């Protein structure tokens, strides 16, 4: 089990019929320890909305994370995703709530349009994993961008995902929910080994005030079942419908206006119904695994923007820096991922102890790697530049 | 209403 769950089983969360409207603010599902709790005293019927979160909270650590991330959509006008790798931790402000760290976004391939997105192969996905776990991260879920300009004055965006339309596309449930099925959670109480997911959907489009906003959701662990066993499809006309395919039979239960239960086969199905929200935070108390540059060094995979990873840019990012802690110099998740996986002089031999550096803020143990082989060597070819 | 349209990997932004 996660290492959160194994602490979340050994806690109290008091202070088993009122209990959904205390600990408030007004709370849309129960934590998934909590409803495990509160009954203590999934393969291919009917859709329920459901009643618990796996994930409560999406908390980025400081608003540059969140902030170099848009950049890509600003300066192009295409939509652009990436995956959040972080970690899970203790939602204080939830009785036996989950939140989910993010420390970086990483910007995989992809083909960004002004209405389309595609995910293509990553290359480095592995890697990138291996390069993440040992900085004590991991992918905590995607995150993608649907911003489109409405005031070219004002600088505002268009505030198209509301309560008249859709917060997450059929299409987006289904990859959303292929990537809970890709990521599972780790629990006894299912005949598999793990019961739901931890990967956690984060939405930029514009808000209610036309300003950029961030809005997290999952996806319902039903959803999960008919993705996986590919029985659910979108819909061409309509953002806010899916469908159920012919193989099994299901649909949802609305109440229509004279306010009583109904079931209608899922032909759409509204994809309400499929939609998990979990909340979306910005800590007052700011959080830095990674240093925050004045100057940072260049996001990876920003070719179609001329910004590019090269030994040209870290010889300008390094020489901005000379007098800057080296640990904060190098204590960036773009520029390790490049010392690592670049094809000039990568790293990836004697990377470890530098991560080590990194992961636990060490200083002395950074400044001894700076004086490794493989370092100057680095530092003889930065000097090169001109 | 109508619905097929899909691979996995490419999402669409309906617009109008």
């Amino acid at each position: 089990e996660d290492e959160i769950d194994q602490y979340l089983s050994k806690q109290d969360g008091k202070i088993d019929e009122d209990y959904l409207n205390h600990l408030e603010p007004p709370v849309k599902h129960m934590s998934f320890h909590a409803y495990i709790r509160k009954l203590t005293g999934i393969s291919c019927i009917t859709l329920n909305r459901q009643k618990y979160r796996h994930v409560d909270n999406i908390m980025f650590e400081n608003h540059t994370v969140a902030d170099r991330f848009l950049d890509f959509w600003r300066k192009t006008g295409n939509q652009h995703f990436g995956y959040l790798y972080g970690r899970y931790t203790e939602h204080k402000d939830i009785p036996l709530g989950i939140r989910a760290e993010v420390a970086a976004i990483y910007e995989p391939p992809q083909i960004g349009t002004q209405n389309s997105l595609e995910l293509l192969e990553d290359p480095k996905a592995e890697v990138v994993d291996e390069i993440a776990a040992k900085l004590g991260l991991r992918k905590v879920g995607w995150i993608f961008t649907d911003l489109v300009s409405e005031d070219t004055r004002k600088g505002t965006v268009r505030y198209s995902r509301n309560k008249d339309t859709y917060f997450l596309s059929s299409e987006e449930c289904i990859t959303a929910g292929d990537f809970q099925n890709k990521h599972p959670n780790m629990c006894r109480l299912s005949p598999d080994g793990h019961f739901g997911s931890k990967f956690v959907t984060a939405v930029a489009t514009g808000g209610p005030d036309n300003q950029v906003h961030f809005e997290g959701y999952q996806v319902s662990n039903q959803c999960m079942a008919l993705v996986r066993d590919e029985c659910l499809l979108p819909c061409k006309d309509a953002p806010e419908l899916g469908y159920a395919k012919e193989v099994p039979d299901v649909f949802y239960k609305d109440v229509d206006k004279f306010g009583n239960e109904i079931t209608q086969l899922a032909r759409p199905l509204p994809v309400e119904y499929l939609i998990i929200d979990i909340t979306t935070t910005f800590p007052k108390d700011p959080v830095y695994t990674f240093s925050i540059s004045q100057n940072p060094f260049p996001i990876e995979n920003r070719d179609v923007l001329g910004e590019t990873q090269d030994f040209h840019s870290l010889a300008t990012y390094l020489s901005q820096n000379t007098s800057s802690v080296f640990l904060d110099t190098i204590s960036d998740f773009h520029l390790l991922l490049f010392l690592v996986t670049n094809e000039v002089m990568p790293l990836q031999d004697s990377i470890s102890l530098l991560l080590e550096a990194v992961r636990t803020r060490n200083e002395e143990l950074a400044q001894t790697w700076k004086r490794s082989e493989q370092w100057a060597t680095i530092e003889q070819l930065c000097s090169t530049v001109g | 209403i109508p619905n097929y349209e899909f691979k996995l990997g490419k999402i669409t932004f309906i617009r109008n």
